[PDB]
């Protein structure tokens, strides 16, 4: 028990690994990878076709009972041909456990809406559509939720600029708020922070 | 452990039933609520007499910024740009060059007070106690441009407020 | 008999033992149409039979609830209904089949 | 003397307007919490004659208390236009002053003074309740300096 | 060019247009559009004002930080003029009043004041000078407003020979005293027109056209020393124009002829107001003056501005004059007035 | 080259969705002008709608067309339910933006942008 | 010290001053140019050189942990004084 | 604190509480606004020996996730079923 180091909980790591292969055995048609991190979080990586079967099984199966959808988000990784990773974080009150289910998609491929499984997913999918442009099929009411009316683009994409492309002001001549190309009195100052020396050998990639 | 906030069964003895009938008809629990506001009427109010009286503050208060000096009068800032690097708002802008005597000193030191979030990271980062957030919070202005501080304004703030700032730093520097 | 389950909208069940026997027996029947070697069938039959054993051998509701470790007996009935609904859905999905498709080369590599 | 009369009449209307400032019940984000603390007993803005009223038709001041986003900008301009005159705008906090922590966001207006004219800028993130009160008293002293009738007389 | 006035950016709010302009009369109808257009492109604007600072607040959003600078000035004080112009590259004079007051008469505002601004500007090295005159300015005019426009126009050219002088017809726009003037007559029942508006022809010009013409004059080296006439694209009989105004506003139109002498007496009645008179004798005269035809002067087309027809913009001005019943009627619901060919 | 469709299985099916959207926008313009009390005419509004459809005339990918139609439907819904305000409707007309001439010389005089 | 240009505009301790014909000086008309009058380059020069008896001296700026990081200054050259790079105090080794 | 006796009685009666024992206005029970200086303790890594950083470096013990299954016997649950909560013995019913 070194005072400044986070302790290891090996019992949880074993328990989550066992359940990890339990899910892989039952849904082999969809599960592509199962992993448990060093802080005991289980992630299930699935083919996108299995969003409804996998989520339904985790919610309904008597040995899972993941009744609460804590969070549903997306991550943009431009270097992948399927740049968007969709992440479901689920909570099981019966077994006091959490699980993460991950799938993928690209700009033109729809993902099945999981509202039929979790009613919570309604607004989360609208946010993903709004901020990333991922289309969810059979969504009851898919439209922007966070961005301005008529806003063009998907801001949370890595290649969308931080300050966007247009800004607003009030114009006295037309007596209304107008949108115009963005000019900054002070350009945002890009900082190059990364040290040129490797920090974590444990994560080194092969050359 | 848990407790129930609202899981109780009213008793049905004639006295309890009448007690509730009197409550319903004579408004006894509404009259009771009037008693509470009446008691407050006769309590001394909590209002202070601003601006003749001021709300209490502590030495750690984060207010208007100021650039400080050494006892000799030389500037403490040596243009290291740590405050500029850490500023979460990118509110600080700095340029520097060798001074005519060779010293490492700034030629620009701006704080956009409309960008700043008054977080105090800059004074944590400063290695020489040059940039501080002083105790002044009464410096609202009539124009936006008046809140774009340059080095002259910030140095004047330090000269204006140094008597208080030094005492505030004296009280708290042993927690830092 | 319970006056309340404590969970809003969950009505108290008058005959929980018989209701559980109906549901578990229905769950087992539905699993019969799943392939024998499908892991969903083998695991769900195993855990479904354990609950059916415990319902048969325990007549007291409170003592049965302690054995099942599923909360109120009405919570356990709801879970049985949920499992039955999943078993029917599994028949159309057939997730015991081999993986539909491998991901691209570095789909899950992190950090990039 | 005409000048003496309009000078005294300016004092009366200036006194009446600053003594009876009704902000619109308008708050946007964190800064509205400190605005709530100005109404709370310690500062009791009501004791200066400062009373919140929901309707813009019955408001004299707009305290922009928080971030103004692009989606919100047309609404803020709308309720400002719907205030009868004379009307004043107090910009509260870095977000309203110039964008603050979100200055570089694609969805934020870099200062509410791009949308409405601003009489007083209250700095801070958030300004303390006392700092906002200092800003309101500063607005009062600005109104006290107005010379509408004096200028009208010399037109 | 001094390095601080070399244009930079892409012509937006935060750009540098290189124009440093002192705009006199920026707090009026025309000034708010001129200051808006200068601030749009990142010009430095000095707004010397006589009015209460409250009445300049609408100007403040028009420029990036530091780009609108307000100064106090007095039309009789030449030092106050000098301080407002000695850093500028162009001076724009929009000072004017449609009525005389106890303190300033038409001679003061249209001769003495414009001449002083031009004289001080010349002494200060100001390079460009734009002066707004009037299309119908004439020394032989029954309107003292137009007579003074003629005198001051000659004085400006003599004091500042390189000045650009702009002579617009009546200007229509949201805050005008033209379309709004006719629309407000409804409060007195019928509309009195001298000779039933059949003996007058007007050629009104859109406010934004005048503004764009002023802005292009600053940037055009050929505009120096010239005199322009800013006129709209079509001429109308006064009766037709006023009938069209009431049609767009969906107000009942009852025109009756009023003799010239009776209208003057009415004008004198409204002049007794110590505030802004609703109408004056001089206003009646100008509204009934036919708009001159000056083919020898360059126009808006010579500055790259295509004049906006009144038919496209009347509703923008006159919608607020309708009742609830007619607020939502569209632009195509009213037929254009007969345009003189 | 085998991909999951969004709606249309081919460009022939996609073009049908485009035409239906064009009809919906064409019918709505008279309502938009009246409800929002715009000072443009129905002809200007319909010309603008035509301009927006024309800029995407070169698409040959059915999935891209399907996404353009989905966004077109969303934009139409925002307009019909008056979620958009007048400022949002008028943003299509860029009324406050000055022309940027496209000839080489005009760009050359004003700056370094190509 | 704080000089004035021929136009009368004060020159700052950074040497800034608008040249004649710079329109930007209009921003000061009717107002003022904020200039700090205490020039640190002048103030530090007023400090006396400290004589020490050792080849190396340390400076922390004074006030312990309220000064600057502690540095050590070499005093082997007699052609000049050692100067603290943080605060500008000068030191000399005597004989 | 400065209320007269009768006024204290009146507001005590109206509210049904003894309001003088727990006044909401602070008087002299609060700390002095000037305090003696602190002398704060140091941490467990403040040592001159037996203190090599490589033996107390939490970041360098973090590891990439364990791959349980990749695409390159009794049923289990993610954890044991949660134990039922017990009623409070402090005050089970409000
Ligand atoms: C119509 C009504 C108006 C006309 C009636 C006018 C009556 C005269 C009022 C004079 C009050 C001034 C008190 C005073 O000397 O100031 C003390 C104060 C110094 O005292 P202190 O050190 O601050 O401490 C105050 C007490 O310790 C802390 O304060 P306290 O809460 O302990 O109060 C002390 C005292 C204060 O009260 C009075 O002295 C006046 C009582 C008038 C009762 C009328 C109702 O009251 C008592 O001692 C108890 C008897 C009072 C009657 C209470 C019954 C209340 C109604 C029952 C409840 C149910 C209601 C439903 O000096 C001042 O600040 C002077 C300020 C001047 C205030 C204005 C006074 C004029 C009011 C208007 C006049 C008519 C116009
Ligand atoms: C219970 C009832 C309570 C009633 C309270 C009554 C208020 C008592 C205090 C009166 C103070 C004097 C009035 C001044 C306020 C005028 C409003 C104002 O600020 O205008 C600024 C204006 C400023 O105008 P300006 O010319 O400087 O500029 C405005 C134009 N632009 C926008 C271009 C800049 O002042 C005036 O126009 C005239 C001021 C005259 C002051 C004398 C008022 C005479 C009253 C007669 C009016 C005629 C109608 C009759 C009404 C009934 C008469 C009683
Ligand atoms: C000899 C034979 C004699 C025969 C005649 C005998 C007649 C006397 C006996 C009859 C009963 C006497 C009381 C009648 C008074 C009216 C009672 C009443 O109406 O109260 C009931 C009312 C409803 O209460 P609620 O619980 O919401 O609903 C009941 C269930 N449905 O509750 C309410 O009204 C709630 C009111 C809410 C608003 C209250 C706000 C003010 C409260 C403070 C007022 C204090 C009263 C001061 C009166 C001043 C008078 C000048
Ligand atoms: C025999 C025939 C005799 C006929 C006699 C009648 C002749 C009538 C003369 C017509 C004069 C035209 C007056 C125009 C007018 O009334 O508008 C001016 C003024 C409104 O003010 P405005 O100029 O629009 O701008 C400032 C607003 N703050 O005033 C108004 O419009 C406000 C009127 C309010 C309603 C009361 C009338
Ligand atoms: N139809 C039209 O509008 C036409 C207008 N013009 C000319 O265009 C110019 C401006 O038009 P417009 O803007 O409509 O006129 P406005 O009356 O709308 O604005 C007049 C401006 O002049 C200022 N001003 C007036 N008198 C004085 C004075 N005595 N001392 C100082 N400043 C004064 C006013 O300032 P304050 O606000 O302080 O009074 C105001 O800013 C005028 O010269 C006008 O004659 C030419 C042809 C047609
Ligand atoms: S207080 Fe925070 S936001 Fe403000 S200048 Fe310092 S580091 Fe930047
Ligand atoms: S951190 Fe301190 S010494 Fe470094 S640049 Fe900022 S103010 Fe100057
Ligand atoms: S200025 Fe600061 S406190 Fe105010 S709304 Fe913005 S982030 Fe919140
Ligand atoms: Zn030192």
């Amino acid at each position: 028990t070194r005072p400044t180091v986070r302790p290891r909980n090996d019992v949880a790591h074993k328990q989550l690994s066992a359940f990890g292969e339990y899910v892989a055995e039952i849904l082999p048609k969809y599960v592509q990878q199962v992993q448990v991190s060093c802080f005991n979080e289980l992630e299930i990586c699935i083919h996108p076709d299995g969003v409804i079967p996998v989520l339904t099984f985790l919610r309904d199966h008597s040995n899972a009972q993941f009744k609460s959808l804590a969070d549903l988000t997306a991550v943009d990784i431009p270097t992948r041909q399927n740049r968007f990773e969709i992440v479901y974080n689920l909570l099981s009150l019966r077994f006091n456990s959490r699980i993460r289910v991950k799938t993928y998609t690209d700009e033109l491929t729809p993902i099945e809406s999981s509202v039929p499984v979790y009613k919570a997913a309604n607004w989360y999918e609208r946010e993903i559509w709004d901020m990333f442009g991922v289309f969810f099929a059979n969504h009851p009411d898919l439209r922007r939720i966070l961005t301005d009316y008529g806003f063009e683009g998907h801001p949370f994409r890595k290649d969308f600029p931080l300050s966007g492309y247009v800004e607003l002001r009030y114009d006295d001549e037309v007596k209304r708020v107008v949108a115009e190309p963005v000019e900054l009195a002070q350009e945002f100052r890009k900082f190059d922070l990364n040290s040129p020396w490797e920090a974590f050998p444990a994560y080194r990639q092969p050359p | 452990t848990y407790k129930y906030v609202n899981l109780r069964e009213p008793s049905m003895d004639m006295k309890s039933v009448t007690d509730r009938a009197a409550q319903t008809l004579l408004w006894t629990e509404l009259i009771r609520g009037l008693g509470m506001t009446l008691s407050y009427l006769f309590r001394e109010p909590a209002t202070i007499n601003y601006p003749f009286e001021k709300g209490p503050l502590s030495p750690r208060f984060r207010g208007e910024h100021a650039l400080r000096r050494y006892p000799s009068g030389e500037e403490r800032c040596i243009a290291c740009k740590l405050c500029e690097a850490v500023c979460p708002a990118q509110a600080i802008t700095i340029e520097a060059e060798p001074r005519a005597d060779g010293s490492r000193r700034t030629t620009r030191y701006d704080i956009d007070m409309t960008k700043c979030i008054y977080c105090g990271f800059c004074q944590e980062a400063c290695p020489v106690d040059a940039i501080v957030e002083g105790p002044n919070f009464e410096f609202s202005t009539e124009t936006h441009e008046e809140l774009l501080y340059n080095k002259e304004k910030l140095l004047n703030n330090g000269d204006k407020w140094e008597a208080e700032i030094a005492a505030n730093i004296q009280a708290d520097y042993l927690y830092r | 008999l319970k006056k309340t389950t404590g969970l809003v909208g969950l009505a108290v069940c008058e005959t929980p033992h018989e209701r559980l026997k109906i549901l578990y027996t229905k769950i087992l029947d539905v699993l019969g149409h799943i392939p024998k070697n499908a892991a969903y069938r083998k695991y769900t039959e195993q855990i479904t039979n354990e609950k059916l054993s415990m319902v048969k051998a325990e007549p007291d509701v409170k003592k049965l609830e302690e054995r099942l470790q599923g909360g109120q007996i009405e919570e356990v009935i709801l879970q049985a209904e949920n499992e039955l609904s999943l078993a029917r859905k599994m028949i159309q999905w057939k997730p015991w089949e081999p993986l539909v498709e491998e991901p691209p080369a570095s789909q899950w590599k992190w950090p990039i | 003397r005409g000048e003496y009369v309009v000078a005294k009449l300016d004092d009366l209307i200036n006194w009446a307007r600053r003594s009876s400032l009704w902000p619109m019940t308008f708050g946007l984000a964190c800064c509205a919490v400190e605005m709530m603390h100005m109404a709370a007993p310690r500062y009791d803005m009501d004791r200066f004659g400062v009373v919140f009223r929901a309707s813009p038709r019955q408001s004299d001041v707009m305290i922009v208390a928080g971030t103004l986003t692009n989606k919100m900008a047309p609404a803020l301009r709308k309720v400002y236009d719907q205030m009868p005159e004379p009307r004043y705008v107090v910009s509260m906090g870095s977000c309203a002053n110039g964008g603050g922590y979100y200055h570089y966001s694609y969805s934020v207006v870099r200062g509410c003074d791009r949308i409405v004219p601003v009489d007083i800028y209250v700095p801070g993130c958030p300004p303390t309740a006392e700092a906002l009160l200092y800003g309101i008293l500063q607005l009062q002293k600005k109104i006290k300096r107005e010379k509408r009738l004096r200028i009208w007389y010399r037109r | 060019l001094h390095h601080a006035v070399i244009p930079h950016g892409k012509g937006g709010r935060s750009s540098v247009s290189g124009i440093v302009a002192t705009v006199f009369g920026a707090t009026g109808f025309l000034g708010r559009y001129v200051v808006n257009h200068l601030g749009r492109m990142g010009s430095q604007v000095i707004v010397p004002h006589r009015c209460e600072p409250y009445d300049t607040m609408h100007l403040r959003p028009m420029g990036d930080l530091g780009q609108i600078i307000f100064m106090d000035w007095n039309g009789r004080d030449k030092d106050s003029i000098r301080r407002a112009v000695e850093h500028s590259s162009v001076v724009i004079n929009l000072v004017g009043r449609e009525w005389e007051t106890q303190n300033f008469d038409f001679e003061d505002v249209f001769v003495k004041i414009p001449q002083a601004i031009a004289q001080v500007s010349k002494e200060a090295g100001v390079e460009k000078f734009i002066h707004i005159s009037h299309l119908n300015a004439d020394i032989k005019s029954s309107s003292k407003y137009l007579r003074s426009k003629a005198v001051g126009e000659k004085e400006v050219r003599e004091t500042f020979p390189e000045a650009t002088i702009i002579k617009p017809a009546e200007i229509f726009g949201r805050e005008d005293r033209f379309l709004n003037y006719f629309a407000n007559i409804r409060w007195f029942g019928g509309v009195p027109l001298i000779s039933l508006g059949k003996k007058t022809v007007k050629q009104p010009v859109y406010i934004v056209d005048v503004t764009k013409g002023i802005i292009n004059a600053i940037k055009d080296p050929d505009a120096r020393g010239k005199t322009f006439a800013f006129v709209g694209p079509s001429r109308y009989l006064l009766f037709d124009l006023v009938q069209y105004v009431f049609a767009v506003a969906h107000r009942p139109f009852l025109p009756y002829p009023l003799p010239h002498f009776a209208y003057r007496w009415i004008g004198r009645l409204f002049e007794i107001s110590p505030f802004e008179p609703w109408t004056t004798r001089d206003k009646v005269e100008r509204i009934h003056t036919t708009d001159k035809i000056l083919p020898h002067l360059p126009g808006l087309e010579d500055l790259g501005v295509e004049a906006t027809p009144l038919e496209l913009k009347a509703i923008e001005v006159l919608r607020r004059h309708r009742t609830y019943r007619w607020l939502s009627s569209e632009i195509e619901d009213v037929q254009p007035a007969k345009t003189i060919p | 080259t085998s991909v999951k469709p969004i709606f249309s299985r081919d460009m022939n099916e996609a073009k049908r969705r485009v035409r239906e959207l064009y009809r919906a926008w064409y019918r709505e313009v008279p309502n938009t002008v009246h409800l929002f009390q715009l000072d443009i005419s129905v002809k200007q509004g319909r010309d603008k709608v035509r301009e927006m459809f024309k800029k995407n005339a070169h698409i040959t990918d059915p999935r891209v067309v399907d996404l353009l139609v989905i966004k077109g439907k969303m934009e139409l819904e925002e307009t019909i339910k008056v979620w958009k305000q007048r400022t949002h409707v008028m943003r299509f007309f860029h009324e406050t933006e000055a022309p940027r001439p496209k000839d080489f010389l005009s760009k050359f005089y004003v700056g370094h942008d190509p | 010290g704080v000089r004035t240009s021929p136009t009368g505009e004060k020159v700052t301790h950074t040497g800034q001053v608008y040249d004649d014909g710079d329109y930007r000086k209009v921003r000061f008309v009717g107002r003022q140019k904020e200039v700090n009058e205490n020039f640190a380059i002048d103030l530090i020069a007023e400090q006396p050189v400290s004589q020490v008896g050792s080849r190396v001296i340390s400076c922390d700026g004074g006030g312990g942990a309220l000064g600057h990081p502690r540095v050590y200054i070499n005093l082997d050259k007699e052609t000049k004084t050692g100067t603290c790079g943080y605060c500008g105090l000068q030191f000399r080794q005597q004989h | 604190a400065s209320a007269t006796r009768f006024i204290q009685w009146l507001r005590n009666w109206a509210s049904g509480r003894d309001l003088q024992a727990k006044l909401q206005l602070r008087y002299q029970e609060i700390s002095k606004r000037t305090q003696p200086p602190p002398k704060l303790p140091v941490g467990p890594s403040h040592k001159l020996s037996n203190n090599y950083y490589c033996t107390r470096d939490g970041r360098r013990e973090a590891m990439p996730p364990s791959i349980v299954m990749s695409s390159q016997k009794k049923a289990v649950s993610p954890a044991p079923p949660i134990k039922r909560w017990e009623l409070s013995q402090d005050e089970p019913y409000l």
